[PDB]
């Protein structure tokens, strides 16, 4: 989240403009003479409009290449970031922990070590929501 | 605001959020925070648009104040 905010404020934006943009483009299609009752196609096209107009998909890589004064350091950082992010994805996948927003994921800029705070699993009250059956595979 | 409260013509605040913030205003700091915090929910500033704009303005001013410490 800090890296994203530095990128947004380095240009002429602030990242609540993304929420304003998705709110305006999502509210501009609920009106009469319906051009898009399907929410999914409109959500995909405003996702692409966010990825093109506001935040391209090279922000994190460019920030970390500008961070280290040598490419050996960036290469070793990425080599460790991939393994530590694999461990983080396993800890998020097993035990079913919640939404990993980009302010809950912390990165060490001297090692590449990734950790996270708010490691709270998600327990749903329903036994009704499941792709598997209710009776035979588990009682 | 993103929970789809309405299809968002010109929305208004729920009563529980207003009672929560008037509770938090008494649980704030007494002498100087309260006469300025109270001037931003008495005059119908909660209408889900100026409320969020006020909160963003106050958050930016507070982050500049804490960064000049």
């Amino acid at each position: 989240h800090e890296i994203h905010n530095e990128f947004c404020k380095k240009k002429g934006f602030d990242p609540d403009d993304i929420q304003d943009f998705m709110a305006d483009k999502l509210n501009a299609a609920h009106d009469d003479a319906l051009p898009a009752p399907d929410m999914t196609i409109l959500k995909v096209e405003i996702f692409n409009s966010i990825q093109t107009m506001f935040v391209p998909s090279n922000v994190l890589k460019d920030h970390f290449t500008s961070l280290f004064t040598q490419f050996e350091d960036f290469w070793l950082f990425r080599k460790q970031f991939a393994s530590q992010y694999s461990s983080f994805v396993f800890m998020s996948y097993m035990m079913m922990i919640n939404n990993r927003t980009p302010h809950k994921i912390h990165v060490d800029k001297t090692s590449g070590n990734v950790f996270t705070l708010e490691m709270l699993p998600s327990r749903f009250p329903y036994e009704r929501v499941k792709p598997l059956l209710k009776n035979h595979d588990l009682s | 605001y993103n929970r789809l409260p309405f299809p968002r013509k010109n929305p208004k605040l729920p009563e529980n959020t207003e009672k929560n913030l008037v509770k938090f205003s008494t649980t704030l700091l007494a002498p100087y925070i309260r006469p300025k915090f109270n001037a931003d929910f008495i005059d119908n500033k909660p209408d889900y648009e100026t409320y969020i704009k006020r909160l963003r303005y106050w958050r930016r001013r507070l982050e500049n104040k804490l960064d000049r410490a």
